[PDB]
RNA sequence: UAUACCUCUGCUUC
RNA sequence: AGUAGUAACAAGAG
């Protein structure tokens, strides 16, 4: 008797059983080595859709642009860049009439919100592409660099606060004949020694200028990064990702913020609804899409998805788009905005790492980057990559990068895209023929009702909306989009069938344990059960199974075993110690070898609130100790509710950059540390508030010292000779 | 805080340690007067005028 | 989870706990049997436990298996799966590049035993609904 | 003295420049772009384009019919391609554990091993090697010097579970296997270097050995091998509906053989993290370890085998340690070679 | 302490670099380098903890006295290593160090920890003395709405909540007063008693204050209870096949009763309304409803609330009835005169069209706005007189636009300039009246000035006021500032004076669903039946397909003796009453074609035979009503297709299965024989044959319209589902 | 050339 | 060898 685990679909719907046709048990694909062919790739690609365009070199840059905007419509099927632009205007026009006075609104909140923006607001772009270094690096060390480099080209935006003049200093910097910043290099010094030989050398790292010519400096102002996507799943192949420079950060920032702004006011927009509200939108937009044709009206349902979403669509549309929203706003707003796009529209791509070429005979393998990529024989590249270096040659520049005018890159204008999407979504009809179609959008992935009455004429709108997308540079995925009669469907990896069913196997992956540390992981695993049994629909025994799951991987995972069990370990050792001395043992944590007391009612309820009142005193006093050492100077994606422990610990830093030339930062860092961690101690507030001012980070410690100094004299806490002795020191300072 | 009183609404000028006491300075240039009682209307009796 | 909703939807049914019924059947309903394989080329009726043991098993493999191929063979195929079952549903489902998903499905089955495998039952279930639907085509028409 | 505090913020020559040269085609500049978006009506565009694109941009649209659904990868069929062959890590159905009981408490993984072997010594003092099958790049003498090695070197006294670095120590974890890194420099002189054409999948066909596998690890048994933990008492009849929901629900599946081969990866992966970590430049043994309780409810110690740990100073999260596998079976593969 | 951090910091200013530092960074850009440092982001943290915990020194100590006093082995494990952490500057250390430290470390004051952490033991005290109820199971519709997760101390929002903490925390470095201090002052004060001797750090402080400050309100499916008591236990409360009874512990909201006895009362109501003798129903439900703990009794007669369903309520148990309303935030008792809603369009002052409610009718209420009081006398568009007291100007002034604004004056509604037609933050349209209240709330000049003024009285108990609150001789035009400050029920649940008028109109409550706050509970057999649409759809069903046995075999013997049911009843509430009647003659006459002729369908008479009980209404000819689908109350989802299945039922006839609202029931073992080449055109127009099949020389498929207007004996096309053509004859 | 059967590193990017 | 799969590891660095 042969089992067959699909046999199960005769008996259960497959949204019914949607679950598991989710391999998210398995493990997801990473990359290996280097993405250039990948990046490479999407480079031939994006302008292989819009070669019929115009190419022209660009007097700035000295790169190789295509422009397909306003060009030859398609005629056949293969990705079209080619939008024009009338028909956007004129998509944007139905949108503005539809939903009148929230181009003009938006735009004046996204306005409010920019001129109060701060230059710190920056700081939370993680992974940033450093001009200086040219390598990603923290977004806060690629802002400080900028800054301290600004500085020396007499560019002082930032000390302001806002982020206008920083802005303003950005687009003034283009203009600097000879850009010059920072670049650390070492010095030997002689230190005194009880050495035999009385001495010591430490090499010192001091700072030197360097310079950068106009144009250098604009190309890599102008550079996006590239890397290979890791862990995407349910996906053969693997493809390429980029990352941006610091300069255009402030000036996309605005742009999603309108597009924000206007896509909340959307009906037919699925961002930024989280996605439980997502149904709440879906459902309903359906509910209405059925109640609307009762004579033999045949509502169908299809099931989006874009291809070359980002590869098609084009800055200068987006350029046109914000001179379209903001048409009420003052000039300066205009200008502002028009800035990103005129950017992408000008961007640079790097290539990563490059390609490694190999002896098996020598057992020799070499890295060849970008620059030397041409450096050699085309012959000795393999196969594939010897056709790709050829058709990358005419947008490849010396340096070793390549010239990008058309395309976006994986998430960049998301909203504003899907503006763009929902502008297709607003025509609903084309010519007054019998049918009217509605939907829901989300970046490349978009779910289509059509409303008619034969499905001959439903098919011709569906054809309808396709040759309509076309023309906003919108493509249709024909191999991977399907349509049906209304009543289920999918979008996003949610499943309709008369009512969005369950998919717990997508969030499977999370109930593991995260990886912050003990306390917070606990906290995080019991609301994750918490939360799937609420929303993916989960039952109180699975619940409860993974309640024990949970705990089992908690357990060898930070090796925290039972105390009474004889599981042996180094910290095992300790904690049966604590199991024998611990008078109340069920106050003990999971953590101290304690046992497990949570259940379904309690999994909202911290572990340490729970069992407070079984601890014992010196447990609770020596595992709530307030300055004990293993939490460190704490400052207020999802929160979780847990108490500051000694299990509320933090990790070592990762030390491979002592044995690099990176060295530096380490000392860079802790002298901030340390001026940081004394105006902390002046501004006890500071850790919370952020603390505002154009002043002196000096001054202010000064000033506040001093007041500190008179008050704790004048009120009786400081002797004379301390308040002497504090008004003796801060008169020299 | 520190003399246990209470927070001026507005920035002050000056603080006497001796009255405890804030002060707001004034410069107009016709009449005084003119300018007192309209910074009464603001100050009300927080600060010395 | 998967089984423990349909425990749940059977339970709102019959308005109590509808485990035992499910699983071992009682005094009111009999057991719950699904259809869990071949035999000599005809269905045969499995219990709730072995379709839960089923399901836990082909998860099991698809971390023993796990892989790219299978990532896109699963993504891809649960398209062709979810078509079936508008066609399953009578909701006359148009395709606008079959080619395509076929293409996209197949370049996904190379050296991958579960991928490899579950084409071959995905072909045998789709074997066995086509003789389903014999039954569907000819209703009041 | 009055005046307006007008948002100072005004475009260099520069990104002047840049925007003006980034326009759609048929623009002189960008100022005509904005007047032209500021002033121009373009209702009717839409179905002017429409109507003048081709007829052959459509989505070409097609009514699905049963007949349509083509079998899917007509190629595993095709008995001219190799039959795809069993690769996963550990054996699954095929698995053959050394029962030892015990307390049911946890011991040394070594102790354990060694107390296993020495209820079934016949097969650990067995150092006569019966070659039933061979892979095709393999060692047998290598191998079965390790496999000696592991056995004793498990079944000594001493604490320590490392191997000594032997050369078919060294083979079978693929000693000094990398290749030398050198300057660009100096690859691009080299005439002989060239970027290798990757390796694709090979195009297996259909093996029973899956279907069997699947028909197998479904089956029942009477060992239970999960260590599933203890949660807080039950106060709500949803907590008691649940319990007793677990009562069918786990039951059914911790009787069933996956569970074991389960919890077998499991306990066996968290070990092998361990050492790659702790003991990265260190060869060592480690053993194929799952404990077992019967319907009695005594708990068996189960031993599948025993693993040879590589050189692991794993640096990127993808870099691999190998791992070398002894593991008993009942199998004689000559019966389904194409699965070994 | 200021001594130590002077000498420190003139030991740092040694440092040049550090000196520049402070010298050349500002106290914004502080913002900056904080967060400068060597660290990358985490991008696998699940795994890089797996394998981190397998090292020797995973974790890094804090330099201080409390590091030193863990030693560096320990037994000869070894606690932690002399290498400093790049981050920390202090030593490292394995994660046994902690278990350590837990074990012998030293012994801390966790003396406020309590008060500091308050806020979770709340929930610790709301979970151990909660009372738990029974678990029932059957089908739960759940409706997606945003709710607040956690209950707060205060709410407020997060700019004033931070000056709050700021206050509570760090009062030297509060800046600018804001008044929210004043409006606080009592909560601080508090807060800063019960924190004070707490040795825990203020940035700990601040998150616990601002978690119960600041409100954390998300979208998530529902049923029954919302309130944050509840939700905080929701995914022990419900399931979609399953339901919890769960009372929390500690004092609720009176507000929180307000609320769910309306919806509990308009909910009883809207299941009596449809049996005979409401009254009966409604007193014999409402004496067994419970809100929570409290029964709706205990409430209605406690609470000084309700709307119009609580007062019908309260006198069907006997008990005064409050006829109480409430606009915005003024709140209206009635003193006399009762009006009539009707719907005029209304061109408002700024140049637009409006659709609004005018009442129709003198009127005269007790009036009450926060702490301002008065009567109001108004007629159709006019304040008549406006006798208020004297309170903050707020108050007065919100009472008079209030009034103003709920008397529909035209004076009011010719005052309007710009816009009024701004949603909510969220998204949504507010109300005509409502959006009116929000502008008039806020831009009050041109009310007040197209208002108009007249002279004051001269009683000397009597004063007149003017824009600006003040006491004047030119009052506002109908405004007055004064010194001085049995019923029966019918069966059909209109409340009648001894005079013979009525008051309450059963006619007169809110068809308007919302979800209640706390638990609804229905201390009663058949709780269902006030239950949702979907929710009494499938327990109706299910009672069918339960008795189909029975029920397909006497609609063989007896007429009409089961087209009237005590579960019908409730299926009935849902079904629109202007449709109701239509539908059962069309069901029962489509049923007794498959009874009275040879052409059965269990799963159609399944369908219909619900749809059979409200008494039926044919049209003139004597024919029935012909349908496509059968809509239902709420939701355009809910309809029962005839021909077509539908998103609450349908049939599959290759497995003999039928799907009830997602549910799957098997009908095998219970069809006929013949029902194989059986076409549905036998049992979809009420008095209607297939002949043949769809012959093109009749024409179209033809509508409704119609096939009501087809002569008897004429052959006609029409569509059952998608793709099947029928050739039928009346 | 040497120190170097030494030293540092396991997400730290060139 | 092997892991693995459109490119890598099978240690790297001073």
């Amino acid at each position: 008797m042969n089992i067959n685990p699909y046999f199960l679909f005769i008996d259960v719907p497959i949204q019914a059983a949607i679950s598991t046709t989710f391999p998210y048990t398995g493990v997801p694909p990473y990359s290996h080595g280097t993405g250039t062919g990948y990046t490479i790739d999407t480079v031939i690609r994006t302008h292989e859709y819009s070669n019929k365009g115009k190419q022209y070199i660009s007097d700035v840059t000295g790169c190789t642009m295509v422009d397909p905007t306003n060009g030859p419509l398609p005629e056949d099927n293969e990705p079209s860049a080619y939008a024009q632009l009338d028909c956007v205007l004129e998509a944007l026009d139905r949108m503005d009439e539809e939903h009148p006075g929230l181009f003009q609104a938006a735009s004046q909140n996204a306005m409010e919100t920019l001129m109060v923006t701060t230059v710190d607001k920056l700081t939370q772009g993680r992974q940033t592409f450093d001009w200086t270094v040219c390598r990603n690096q923290p977004a806060a060390t690629a802002l400080n660099t900028t800054i301290t480099s600004f500085r020396l080209n007499d560019l002082n935006g930032a000390d302001k606060g806002g982020l206008i003049p920083f802005c303003q200093d950005i687009i003034d910097s283009l203009d600097r004949p000879e850009m010059t910043f920072f670049s650390v290099k070492n010095i030997k010094k002689k230190l005194p020694a009880k050495n035999r030989k009385g001495f010591l050398i430490k090499r010192i790292p001091m700072k030197v200028k360097d310079k950068i010519t106009k144009v250098e400096y604009i190309k890599r102002a102008l550079s996006l990064n590239t890397m290979t996507k890791d862990a995407e799943r349910g996906k053969l192949k693997r493809r390429a990702i980029a990352t941006a420079g610091i300069q255009i950060r402030g000036f996309v920032l605005v742009v999603e913020n309108l597009a924000k702004n206007i896509c909340e006011n959307l009906e037919q927009s699925g961002l930024p609804v989280g996605g439980n509200e997502k149904k709440a939108k879906l459902s309903n937009a359906v509910a209405k899409m059925l109640s609307n044709c009762p004579p033999g009206g045949i509502s169908m349902t299809v099931t989006g998805d874009n291809t070359k979403w980002n590869e098609c669509l084009n800055p200068r549309i987006f350029l046109a788009m914000t001179e379209r929203i903001t048409r009420d706003s003052p000039i300066w707003f205009r200008d502002f905005c028009s800035i990103a796009p005129v950017l992408f529209s000008n961007k640079i791509a790097r290539l990563g790492k490059g390609f490694m070429i190999t002896s098996k005979t020598k057992r020799l393998k070499a890295q060849i980057p970008c620059p030397d990529l041409f450096s050699i024989p085309l012959e000795r590249y393999n196969e594939e990559t010897r056709a790709k270096l050829k058709k990358l040659k005419p947008f490849f520049n010396e340096e070793g990068t390549a010239s990008l005018s058309p395309g976006m890159m994986m998430g960049m204008f998301n909203m504003l895209s899907t503006v763009l999407g929902v502008a297709a979504l607003g025509i609903k009809n084309i010519g007054n023929k019998e049918y009217l179609w509605d939907g829901l959008q989300s970046s490349d992935d978009f779910a289509l009702f059509v409303n008619a009455k034969d499905e001959e004429t439903c098919m011709e709108g569906i054809n309808d909306f396709y040759r309509t997308c076309k023309l906003l540079g919108i493509n249709m995925s024909k191999k991977k989009s399907y349509c049906n009669e209304t009543g289920m469907f999918e979008f996003t990896s949610m499943f309709y069938r008369d009512g969005f069913v369950s998919n717990f196997a997508m969030e499977l992956p999370s109930f593991g344990v995260a990886g912050v540390n003990e306390s917070a992981d606990m906290a995080i695993g019991m609301t994750i059960i918490k939360n799937n049994m609420i929303n993916n629909g989960m039952g109180p025994a699975t619940a409860q199974t993974a309640i024990q799951l949970f705990i089992a991987d908690y357990r060898y995972t930070y090796k925290c075993h039972r105390g009474d069990s004889k599981v042996e370990g180094k910290r095992m050792k300790i904690i049966k110690e604590l199991w024998e001395n611990t008078k109340g043992r069920d106050g003990l944590l999971v953590a101290d070898g304690g046992p497990n007391i949570y259940n379904l009612r309690n999994l909202h309820i911290p572990e340490i609130v729970l069992k407070y009142n079984l601890m014992d005193p010196e447990y609770k006093g020596r595992l709530l100790h307030p300055q004990n050492p293993f939490v460190g100077h704490l400052s207020i994606k999802m929160d979780y509710d847990a108490v500051s422990g000694t299990h509320s610990w933090r990790t070592k830093r990762n030390r491979s950059i002592l044995n690099t030339d990176q060295r530096n930062m380490i000392l860079e860092e802790q002298c901030y540390a340390k001026c940081c961690n004394l105006f902390e101690a002046c501004f006890n507030s500071a850790s919370y508030r952020k603390p505002v001012g154009q002043h002196s980070m000096l001054e202010a410690m000064a000033h506040r010292l001093r007041m500190d100094a008179r008050l704790d004299y004048e009120s009786g806490r400081m002797s004379k000779d301390d308040f002497e002795k504090a008004m003796a020191h801060l008169g020299e300072i | 805080q520190e003399h246990g009183i209470e927070t001026p609404k507005y920035l002050a000028d000056l603080f006497d340690y001796k009255t405890k006491r804030f002060i707001e300075v004034g410069i107009t240039k016709g009449l005084a007067d003119d300018y007192f009682w309209k910074k009464k209307e603001k100050l009300g009796n927080s600060m010395e005028l | 989870q998967q089984m423990e909703a349909i425990v749940e939807q059977e339970s709102s049914i019959q308005g109590y706990d509808m485990t035992k019924a499910c699983f071992k059947g009682d005094r009111v309903n009999s057991p719950k049997t699904f259809s869990i394989g071949t035999q000599e080329g005809k269905l045969v009726k499995g219990s709730f436990g072995k379709a839960l043991r089923v399901i836990f098993t082909k998860c099991l493999m698809h971390y023993v298996f796990g892989n790219a191929q299978l990532e896109g063979f699963s993504a891809e195929s649960r398209r062709l799966l979810l078509l079936i079952q508008a066609l399953k549903d009578r909701k006359g489902p148009w395709v606008f590049d079959l080619e395509g998903m076929y293409s996209g499905i197949e370049e996904c089955i190379s050296n991958n035993p579960w991928v490899i495998q579950s084409a071959y039952w995905f072909n045998e279930w789709l074997g066995f609904e086509k003789e389903g639907s014999k039954v569907l085509e000819s209703v009041d028409e | 003295e009055d005046v307006e505090k007008g948002i100072d913020f005004k475009l260099g020559q520069t990104i002047s420049r840049l925007r003006d040269i980034s326009v759609p085609a048929g623009f002189s500049n960008f100022e005509g772009m904005r007047s032209y978006i500021d002033n121009i009506d373009p209702k009717g565009a839409i179905e002017r384009n429409l109507a003048r694109m081709s007829p052959l941009v459509s989505v070409t649209p097609k009514k699905l019919t049963w007949e349509d659904l083509r079998p899917i990868g007509p190629h595993i069929y095709n008995h001219e391609l190799p039959e795809v062959p069993y690769n996963a890590f550990l054996l699954m159905s095929d698995e053959l554990g050394l029962a030892n009981m015990t307390e049911g408490k946890s011991k040394k993984p070594k102790t354990l091993a060694k107390e296993c072997l020495e209820k079934y010594s016949t097969l650990r003092d067995q150092t006569d090697p019966i070659l039933i099958m061979k892979s095709e790049k393999a060692n047998e003498n290598f191998l079965w010097k390790l496999w000696r090695d592991c056995v004793n070197t498990i079944s000594n006294e001493e604490m320590s579970n490392e191997l000594q670095k032997t050369n078919y120590a060294k083979w079978a974890t693929g000693d000094g296997l990398t290749y030398q890194k050198i300057m660009k420099e100096v690859a691009i002189d080299d005439e002989t270097m060239c970027q290798e054409e990757p390796k694709i999948p090979n195009k297996c066909r259909v093996a029973a050995w899956v279907q069997t596998e699947m028909n197998l690890l479904s089956t029942l048994t009477s060992k239970r091998a999960l260590d599933l933990p203890e949660i807080g008492p039950d106060v709500a009849p949803v907590e008691h509906v649940g319990s007793e929901r677990r009562k069918y629900f786990v039951n059914e599946i911790n009787y069933c053989k996956a569970s074991t081969v389960m919890m077998k990866y499991v306990l066996f992966h968290t070990s092998l993290l361990n050492e790659s970590n702790a003991s990265m430049g260190k060869y060592k043994v480690i053993p194929i370890t799952n404990r077992v309780v019967n319907e009695k409810g005594e708990s068996f110690d189960m031993l599948y085998g025993l693993a040879v740990k590589g050189q692991s100073h794993l640096r990127g999260d993808t870099d691999v340690v190998t791992v070398v596998t002894f593991e008993f079976s009942s199998t004689d593969p000559r019966v389904d070679s194409g699965k070994w | 302490m200021t001594l130590a951090k002077i000498e420190l910091l003139k030991q740092l200013l040694r440092d040049n670099e550090a000196k520049t530092v402070l010298k050349q960074t500002t106290v914004d850009q502080y913002n900056i380098i904080r967060k400068f440092n060597t660290s990358r982001i985490e991008k696998n943290p699940s795994l890089r903890m797996k394998w981190a915990m397998c090292s020797n020194f995973p974790l890094a100590l804090t330099k201080g006295d409390m590091a030193n006093r863990i030693p560096l082995e320990y037994k000869g494990i070894q606690l932690k290593t002399n290498a400093e952490d790049i981050g920390t500057k202090g030593q490292m250390c394995s994660i046994a160090a902690v278990t350590w430290w837990n074990t012998y470390g030293p012994i801390g004051d966790t003396e406020g920890f309590e008060r500091v952490y308050e806020s979770f033991f709340l929930r610790k005290m709301r979970l151990d003395n909660a009372t738990w109820g029974r678990i029932t199971f059957g089908p739960v519709e759940r409706v997606r709405k945003r709710v607040l997760l956690n209950p707060l101390t205060k709410e407020m929002p997060p700019d004033e909540a931070s000056n709050v903490i700021m206050e509570i925390l760090f009062p030297k470095e509060a800046g600018i007063p804001r008044e929210s201090t004043w409006i606080h002052r009592e909560l601080i004060k508090e807060k800063r008693e019960k924190l004070k001797g707490t040795m825990i750090t203020p940035i700990v402080l601040a998150y616990m204050l601002e978690r119960e400050l600041v409100a954390r309100r998300r979208f998530l499916p529902v049923a029954g209870a919302t309130s944050a008591e509840f939700i905080e236990m929701l995914h022990c409360l419900q399931g979609e096949n399953w339901r919890q009874i769960y009372h929390p512990g500690g004092n609720k909201l009176t507000e929180s009763r307000s609320q769910s006895m309306i919806v509990a009362c308009r909910k009883i109501i809207r299941r009596s309304i449809v049996a005979s003798n409401p009254l009966e129903l409604a007193v014999e439900i409402a004496n067994k409803t419970v809100i929570d703990t409290e029964p709706l009794k205990s409430c209605l007669a406690a609470i000084d609330g309700g709307d119009v369903a609580c007062d019908i309520i309260r006198a069907a148990l006997g008990l005064k009835i409050r006829q109480r309303q409430r606009f915005g935030r003024l709140e209206l008792k009635r003193i006399s005169g009762r009006g009539f809603k009707n719907d005029e369009e209304i061109l408002i002052g700024n140049g637009t069209i409006q659709k609004i409610g005018i009442w129709d009718g003198e009127e005269e209420f007790h009036v009450r706005c926060g702490e301002c009081r008065g009567i109001l006398k108004k007629s159709k568009m006019k304040l008549e007189k406006l006798l208020i007291n004297s309170a903050k100007k707020e108050d007065m002034r919100d009472l008079i636009i209030l009034c103003m604004v709920f008397s529909q004056d035209t004076r009011m509604f010719q005052g309007v300039r710009g816009e009024i037609n701004f949603l909510n933050r969220a998204g949504q349209l507010l109300s005509p009246m409502y959006q009116l209240q929000r502008y008039f709330l806020n831009r009050s000049n041109d009310l007040f000035d197209q208002w108009g003024y007249e002279e004051s009285p001269k009683a000397s108990e009597l004063h007149g006021i003017n824009e600006s609150m003040n006491a004047s001789d030119y009052t506002l035009k109908g405004v007055v500032v004064t010194r001085n400050v049995k019923v029966s029920i019918t069966k059909n649940l209109s409340l009648i004076k001894r005079t013979g008028e009525v008051i309450m109109g059963a006619n007169d409550v809110s068809e308007l669903e919302s979800q209640a706050q706390l638990m609804i509970t229905y201390d009663t057999p058949k709780m269902w039946e006030m239950g949702t649409t979907k929710e009494l759809v499938q327990n109706t069903y299910q009672w069918v397909l339960k008795n189909l046995v029975t029920l397909k075999a006497q609609f063989l013997l007896g007429k009409e003796d089961m087209f009237q049911w005590d579960a019908f009843e409730a299926f009935e509430s849902i079904i629109p009453q202007k449709m109701a009647g239509q539908y059962s003659g069309f069901a029962r006459a489509v049923l007794k074609q498959m009874r009275d002729q040879e052409v059965m369908k269990t799963d159609q008479f399944i369908k219909l035979l619900p749809f059979c009980f409200s008494p039926p209404k044919l049209r003139s000819n004597g024919e029935p009503y012909q349908f496509l689908k059968l809509v239902l109350k709420g939701g355009g989802e809910n309809f029962i297709e005839v021909r077509k299945g539908s998103p609450l039922f349908s049939y599959n006839p290759q497995t003999e299965v039928l799907t009830i609202c997602g549910r799957m029931m098997s009908l095998k073992g219970k069809i006929e024989d013949e029902e194989r080449n059986r076409s549905m055109g036998n049992a979809v127009l009420a008095g209607f044959l297939v002949s043949g099949k769809y012959d093109p020389d009749l024409g179209d498929f033809k509508t409704i319209e119609e096939l009501e207007k087809l002569k008897p004996g004429e052959k006609a096309n029409i569509l059952l589902y998608q793709g099947k053509p029928v050739k039928v004859v009346k």
